């Protein structure tokens, strides 16, 4: 009675990479639902990835993942799968699960989503012949400018939030 | 030929209580084969996944208020709330589920009217400020894993040439 929809496997990848994305259901007969997978790109567009019948019989792809995505699932696991292989840039999104109610709609509940970012196709040319003291030093520098930007982020939305407190204390 | 959704206005700029209208057009006809007009209303709000409001046009799905109401045919829908609440605003996406490829609109920001300085704030009840305060926290960890995404990133190509010597 508790729907649940966990995605799991993202990350990082190359051009032409690859990643398996899980998604573990529970709180509802998983097996009685096809299931699909819907992107949010970086620019807040949403694109339907993938989708998959409640047995497995069926599959769904536009063509813009066919042939290199494949959706999967294990109803004895209560698990949904995407196989994404020959990854490309446009393909950097947040990935979610979401169940459908077959004949009615198409996107009934919703997980919170689980991040791939496909990674530049260079940066690398540079970086080779360089010494390992300076790849090595170039790896240190980088946590502190992260931390920074992180930082930096918890000092803009704690600029977001004051007026919001402001007016709760003026009540 | 790929249906295209196209929605409007971009952005909707509203005061509570308000009434709201937005529009969505598609590229051609999207009658599903087996009769039915698979056209479906989502909500999403910052950091957050979609929420279903309304799908085959009209209908409410479950636990939707009245307030909320979809109409259309053809080519011309259209979403409309009543009376707009705090808890509506975010980006309504109209989605076509009957011609493959399925696809998306590109989206609608229902907004506040919040002036030049934060005086809107002030007509609001404590509740609704408390669900704005909240609603931060999701878009803030969002923003922070993109930045942490970013880092992985630029450190894998010295990985591999620190591993390639």
């Amino acid at each position: 009675m508790e729907v649940q929809l966990v995605e799991s496997g993202g990350g990082l990848v190359k051009p032409g990479g690859s990643l398996k994305l899980s998604c573990a259901a529970s709180g509802f007969t998983f097996s009685s639902y096809a299931m699909s997978w819907v992107r949010q790109t970086p620019e807040k567009r949403l694109e339907w990835v993938a989708t998959i019948s409640s047995g497995g019989s069926y599959t769904y792809y536009p063509d813009s993942v066919k042939g290199r995505f494949t959706i999967s699932r294990d109803n004895a696991k209560n698990t949904l799968y995407l196989q994404m292989s020959s990854l490309r840039s446009e393909d950097t999104a947040m990935y979610y699960c979401a169940s459908a109610y077959d004949g009615s709609y198409y996107f009934d509940y919703w997980g919170q989503g689980t991040t791939v970012t496909v990674c530049s196709g260079s940066d690398y040319e540079f970086l080779k012949s360089w010494t390992v003291e300076d790849l090595q030093k170039r790896l240190l520098a980088l946590d502190p400018m992260m931390e920074q930007e992180i930082e930096e982020i918890r000092q803009k939305y704690q600029s977001k939030r004051q007026p919001i407190l402001d007016a709760i204390e003026a009540k | 030929m790929d249906v295209l959704m196209t929605q409007t206005p971009l952005s909707l700029p509203v005061s509570l209580g308000d009434q709201a209208s937005i529009s969505c057009r598609s590229s051609q006809s999207i009658v599903h084969s087996n009769g039915n007009t698979y056209l479906e209303w989502y909500l999403q709000k910052p950091g957050q996944s979609p929420k279903l409001l309304i799908y085959k046009v009209s209908n409410r799905f479950s636990g939707v208020p009245d307030r909320f109401s979809g109409s259309g045919s053809g080519t011309d829908f259209t979403l409309k709330i009543s009376r707009v609440e705090a808890e509506d605003l975010g980006v309504y996406y109209c989605f076509q589920g009957s011609h493959v490829p399925w696809t998306f609109g590109g989206g609608t920001k229902l907004e506040i009217k919040r002036g030049s300085d934060y005086e809107f704030l002030k007509s609001w009840t404590v509740e609704d400020l408390q669900k704005r305060l909240l609603a931060l926290d999701p878009m803030m960890e969002q923003e922070i894993e993109e930045i942490r995404q970013k880092y992985q990133c630029k450190r894998q190509p010295i990985l591999d040439a620190i591993e390639a010597k």
